[PDB]
RNA sequence: CGACUCUUAGCGGUGGAUCACUCGGCUCGUGCGUCGAUGAAGAACGCAGCUAGCUGCGAGAAUUAAUGUGAAUUGCAGGACACAUUGAUCAUCGACACUUCGAACGCACUUGCGGCCCCGGGUUCCUCCCGGGGCUACGCCUGUCUGAGCGUCGCU
RNA sequence: UGGAGCCGCCGCAGGUGCAGAUCUUGGUGGUAGUAGCAAAUAUUCAAACGAGAACUUUGAAGGCCGAAGUGGAGAAGGGUU
RNA sequence: ACCCACCCGACCCGUCUUGAAACACGGACCAAGGAGUCUAACACGUGCGCGAGUCGGGGGCUCGCACGAAAGCCGCCGUGG
RNA sequence: UAAGGCUAAAUACCGGCACGAGACCGAUAGUCAACAAGUACCGUAAGGGAAAGUUGAAAAGAACUUUGAAGAGAGAGUUCA
RNA sequence: CGCGACCUCAGAUCAGACGUGGCGACCCGCUGAAUUUAAGCAUAUUAGUCAGCGGAGGAGAAGAAACUAACCAGGAUUCCCUCAGUAACGGCGAGUGAACAGGGAAGAGCCCAGCGCCGAAUCCCCGCCCCGCGGCGGGGCGCGGGACAUGUGGCGUACGGAA
């Protein structure tokens, strides 16, 4: 009984959709979730897990504001200008 | 003192590290204190403490703090060092008065150990493989 | 129609009366698995369908 | 040899700028010589290809001495297409064939004002050189 | 690794010792053409020129 | 296990080292940099000597160095008082000066007044505005030397 | 399920668009190494980020 | 057929909304051009309304924009918006007069004890 | 000779070694050394005429403006444009814009309930009703207003 | 055969020579057209479509589930089935 | 060197073992991969340079390094070992 | 001269942006990753984590005829092949 | 049983500011093993090392002697070479292990409290004008508010300082 009958009933879920880190680890019991810790201020990482670190990094992502800030940069972080116009 | 959270007993290990009841934190109550203080009030860059007084189960202190961005602060020549950002957090870094005193430096033989910046700093140093070019 | 998901019934009422100067009875949105909010609008009975359909230019 | 240390004389990092080229860039690179005639003439060595020049292919086999107009520039396939260097596909239909660029000759230019000025800047710059070596 | 011994580091006065027998072996046209440099029709072989 | 004949050697290589070797592979990079960096601070200063300020006459401690002479970190406040420099104006002229030395024999403190005279002697000061006041030198010696003095001024020589 | 949230009845959605096969026009594209979708995910086997 | 942002900046507010709104208007046929066929050369205009809405649109918020920080350009408290945003570390910076004010106990130093230009060896 | 089996070779299969390429790595070096409540990183969901993935962008959504460039983009369509004109296409990027979660902020996570000010329909301030807009996190500092106390006084 | 690079000599350098490691990754045999495609009684006739019918569909017959159902509806779970 | 014949000889390799053709283990077959490395310290041997000396580091002076992150030089030539 | 405080520089830098180089690797190597890779896929979850480069100079990627329901062929053609 | 000072405390969607999370190669503060070595093991070692928490900057930390020395004396900090596998520690076993001097890279020094003098001579915020305004500043003018004598500002800090 302890394996396949047992797997028979499996009706219902631990964790779901974290609306943080969007991984379905979202805990509903605990109401955290374990991947990111959700309800928790801070985002959660360890350093035993350099693979994990890796996986959700700043590069990762879109970098929508940091990749445009390094061009902003880059140029001088010149503001409230224009090239002289024609 | 500070007595070693670990359930029960418990300190699986080799018996030299079997103590739980008689050990002893490195910082001081005042740079506790201190730091306590600092976590607080966030924006407020701890500048020093000192005593009030002493109880058998508490101590007492009082902590000065400084706005790094009141007008009065920044304009002031004297003391607009805090409001540059390396100042962020003295207390919690170990560089008020207080929290200096467990880093173990000052000039002389009674140190050493912290002969380059800090405790850390030499046994880095100490412990380095310098591999040369041409050794 | 499809709508946006976003809209109320009260919106796409208003909406449906602004654009095609017509006038509605109810709306009756639900929608889709695929996520466009589709709504079924009964136009009020001085109006025929038909006749605002080839308006609009479907048939 | 290369003495600025900003460049890069490394095939992956020279190759890599080729072929992920941007539109722009790859005009310089689409470029082609002028005819004798017109090397005397302009001063120039050689200009950016373009849609309508006029056109001799040099090498290959469509090298002849027949002077075909330009019919487009593929810059995606480094490529320029000419009037009747073709080929009859397997159903009949003729297929413009691709000459690179620099396999080509221009016999006669394209000329609004902006190819005007180019070439009055590039010939501009030849004679200052000429000048500085005397 | 990195820190493999790659730099070798050799005395000053026999770094100079093969400097001169280097050069005192670009004289000898034996050992130049040896050396396989076509100097058949070359005037005088410490070839030495005016300071133009 | 040791066979016949050897030190009985200790090395120290039981922490993790590898985790700490520190390889040299900047060292000439690192050496053109500091000389760029030494170059580029001549050039600001401008007719100033590129060694730095004047330092004084040293002799080292212990019975070992003791008959050796070095460059001090900066001249004593007797040595500026009876040269008779204002200690604040010495920092202004490059003269090195400390104040935390001692002075206990005379004949190390002669040497280092005789060290400031001459520098006072053989030093350029330019006037502040082109238009010359008082101590600032002649045009003369200011026209045949803007120069800069390389190495250590006025070299101490054992 | 038949109760769903509406959370859950979007991401269905997203992955329901997501399953459609390659265009073939994109084939005959320049510089084309795709052949088929290779993300495509048949309900009986492969049961979903959930 | 072509809007350019060219003219569009001269006009007048009222003027570019009648415009939006009849693109906007444009938009829509087409969109239902799409649903029931329609043709190719419908299918083009789509894009091409898309993007004369959006340089439309644009303009408006450049006017609207340039308007009103001409209206604080002097005042000394202004919104947000129109407050210089370099980088959130840069905005604390110390304000420029106040990281060169030195106590009189600096500049009485600088008054009497300036560095000089000097040489030596002659 | 017969079939079968074994061996060798020819040719064909199977299989993907080898060799040759390399818009990828690995290492060493140089310069700079910049994220965030003015909403970061990260996640979500969207957006193409035909587009699923990767990328690119945000309801102005394979991008707007500007400046530089100077005829393309191109899988097919369609188109534009007068490429003697702010002008295709790329690049740059200073103006504009930037859906929803997220430190994440009205309170909740259903995507549910709200409050308070103003605007349009709704009224003819009649509050309702609908739609739009702007506020409504915690901590803390400098001031401000309202206060509390058989806390310490003064005058009445 | 193949279709774009490669070798001799003198020196230097090394991630430098395989039959084995119940070695690692990939491939291929013999075993073998073998084991096997046996739980729960059952199929038959004609026609239609169709290149093609033991298996589809329609009709006819013979059978079973036998309302604690092999029937009629949901919950959870699936996610377009 | 391909095949066949015949006479004589001739057990399967690897390995641990006093002893393996073993009724000792590993091994169906083929391809590619696959294990005494590097650093440090010592000792002895050998080769070279200089020799009561020797030394080069570390640092510095000479270049934007194409070759150079080399090469050269230093009252630092010797602080020091 | 302690029990108050500030301070550039030589120093560090397997994260970032942007470059340069190599007695390195050359698709079972080199990063897990030369490719729609932290992808597909697995696991309730923490986490785990692949495989996979190459027609040709040019698509000129085989019109047309014929056998077959078709896949498949036979001729024809393209290509220096 | 009022009104008014102050003190200590509240509440504001009060006016205006700041802090929150991220990244984490390098850096600062805590915390802190056990494989391992010792041919066993418990002290020792592994190691103030991994993991854990905290906080930063373009660097950080350190730093202007309550220092070294014992010399004919040196003279902040950091870094390199050396000191030195040395002095020392250690079931004096395994093992561990610095500093000064010396030579270099660099080089830069300063400020308060206090003690005192100076009509608080000081600071913040309001409001009106002129300039300047994409790092909110200058100048002027207001019986316009507040902070402050339970001490702000100038002079001054051991190298002496004041009059
Ligand atoms: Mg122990
Ligand atoms: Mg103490
Ligand atoms: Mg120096
Ligand atoms: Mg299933
Ligand atoms: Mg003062
Ligand atoms: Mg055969
Ligand atoms: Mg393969
Ligand atoms: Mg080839
Ligand atoms: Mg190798
Ligand atoms: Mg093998
Ligand atoms: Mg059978
Ligand atoms: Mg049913
Ligand atoms: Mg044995
Ligand atoms: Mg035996
Ligand atoms: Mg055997
Ligand atoms: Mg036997
Ligand atoms: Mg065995
Ligand atoms: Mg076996
Ligand atoms: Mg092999
Ligand atoms: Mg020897
Ligand atoms: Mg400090
Ligand atoms: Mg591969
Ligand atoms: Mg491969
Ligand atoms: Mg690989
Ligand atoms: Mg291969
Ligand atoms: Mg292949
Ligand atoms: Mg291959
Ligand atoms: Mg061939
Ligand atoms: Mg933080
Ligand atoms: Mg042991
Ligand atoms: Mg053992
Ligand atoms: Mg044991
Ligand atoms: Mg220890
Ligand atoms: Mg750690
Ligand atoms: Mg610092
Ligand atoms: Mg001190
Ligand atoms: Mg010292
Ligand atoms: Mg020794
Ligand atoms: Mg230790
Ligand atoms: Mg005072
Ligand atoms: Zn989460």
């Amino acid at each position: 009984t302890k394996g396949t009958s047992s797997f028979g009933k499996r009706r219902n879920k631990t964790h779901t959709l974290c609306r943080r880190c969007g991984s379905k680890a979202y805990h509903l019991q605990k109401s955290t979730c374990g991947k990111c810790g959700y309800p928790a201020k801070r985002k959660r990482k360890y350093n035993w897990s350099a693979k994990a670190k890796r996986r959700n990094t700043t590069g990762t992502g879109r970098m929508r504001h940091l990749k445009i800030v390094y061009r902003r940069f880059r140029h001088g972080f010149r503001e409230g200008t224009t090239p002289k116009p024609k | 003192g500070r007595k070693r959270p670990v359930p029960k007993g418990a300190t699986y290990g080799k018996p030299v590290h079997h103590g739980v009841n008689q050990l002893k934190f490195a910082r001081s109550l005042q740079s506790v204190a201190e730091e306590r203080a600092g976590r607080h009030c966030g924006a407020l860059r701890v500048l020093n403490s000192y005593w009030v007084g002493e109880d058998s189960t508490y101590k007492f202190f009082e902590v000065i703090l400084i706005d790094p961005f009141h007008k009065a602060i920044r304009r002031n020549p004297d003391t607009q060092w805090i409001t540059k950002p390396v100042h962020k957090h003295r207390e919690m870094r170990g560089l008020t008065s207080a929290g200096r005193k467990s880093r173990g430096l000052g000039k002389g033989h009674k140190f050493h150990h912290t002969i380059g910046g800090s405790r850390r700093a030499a046994w880095r140093r100490r412990n380095t493989l310098q591999l040369h070019r041409y050794r | 129609f499809i709508v946006d998901v976003k809209a109320n019934k009260h919106q796409i009422k208003q909406a449906v009366k602004k654009l095609y100067d017509i006038d509605v009875a109810k709306v009756n949105t639900l929608i889709r698995p695929d996520g466009e909010k589709k709504a079924y609008v009964r136009l009020a009975p001085d109006y025929d369908a038909l006749d605002v359909a080839n308006k609009i230019g479907i048939i | 040899m290369k003495f600025n240390p900003f460049v890069t004389s490394d095939r992956s990092k020279n190759r890599k700028r080729h072929f992920n080229a941007p539109s722009h860039i790859r005009r310089k690179i689409m470029s082609s010589p002028l005819s004798k005639e017109l090397r005397q003439k302009y001063n120039v060595r050689s200009m950016p290809i373009r849609k309508d020049d006029e056109v001799q292919v040099v090498r290959g086999h469509y090298k002849g001495q027949q002077i075909g107009k330009v019919v487009q520039v593929y810059r995606k396939k480094y490529v320029i297409y000419i009037e009747r260097v073709q080929r009859e596909k397997a159903n009949g239909t003729t297929v413009h064939v691709g000459i690179h660029p620099s396999k080509v000759v221009i016999t006669r230019l394209k000329l609004d004002k902006d190819r005007k000025k180019i070439l009055e800047r590039k010939a501009k710059s030849r004679q200052v050189g000429k000048e500085k070596g005397k | 690794k990195t820190w493999r011994r790659w730099h070798r580091r050799v005395n000053t006065t026999q770094k100079r010792y093969a400097i001169c027998s280097a050069l005192a072996a670009s004289a000898l046209p034996a050992l130049v053409m040896s050396k396989g440099h076509r100097i058949e029709e070359v005037p005088e072989l410490p070839l030495v020129v005016e300071d133009k | 296990a040791p066979s016949r004949n050897g030190m009985i050697l200790k090395p120290h290589f039981h922490k993790d080292w590898q985790r700490r070797v520190a390889t040299w592979f900047n060292q000439p990079a690192r050496k053109i940099r500091r000389r760029k960096a030494r170059q580029a601070r001549a050039r600001r200063i401008a007719p100033r000597p590129a060694s730095g300020p004047l330092r004084p006459i040293v002799r080292c401690p212990t019975v070992r160095y003791h008959t050796k002479v070095r460059a001090g970190r900066g001249f004593s406040l007797e040595e500026l008082r009876v040269a008779g420099i204002h200690k604040k104006v010495a920092r202004t002229i490059g003269i090195s000066v400390d104040p935390r030395r001692r002075n206990k024999s005379t004949e190390s403190l002669q040497a280092n007044v005789q060290r400031l005279k001459e520098y006072r002697s053989k030093l350029v000061l330019f006037p502040r505005k082109p238009s010359a006041p008082k101590k600032g030198d002649s045009s003369a010696e200011e026209l045949k030397l803007a120069t800069q003095l390389t190495g250590p001024v006025m070299p101490i020589r054992n | 399920s038949s109760h769903k949230t509406f959370r859950i009845k979007r991401f269905l959605a997203k992955k329901q668009k997501q399953n459609r096969p390659i265009p073939q026009w994109i084939r005959m594209k320049t510089g084309n190494k795709i052949r088929y979708n290779s993300k495509r995910r048949h309900w009986r086997r492969t049961k979903l980020g959930l | 057929a072509k809007i350019k942002a060219r003219d569009l900046r001269g006009k007048k507010k009222e003027e570019l909304l009648k415009q939006l709104d009849d693109l906007k208007v444009e938009l829509s046929q087409l969109r239902v051009a799409k649903v029931t066929g329609g043709a190719a050369s419908k299918l083009s205009k789509i894009r091409v309304v898309r993007k004369s809405i959006a340089r439309v649109l644009t303009v408006i918020n450049q006017t609207q924009k340039e308007n009103l920080r001409k209206f604080y350009k002097g005042k000394k408290y202004k919104p947000l918006d129109l407050r210089p945003k370099k980088t959130r570390a840069m905005r604390r910076r110390l304000n420029k007069h106040e990281e060169s004010l030195k106590t009189k106990k600096q500049q009485r130093k600088e008054r009497l004890y300036p560095l000089r230009k000097y040489a030596v060896k002659a």
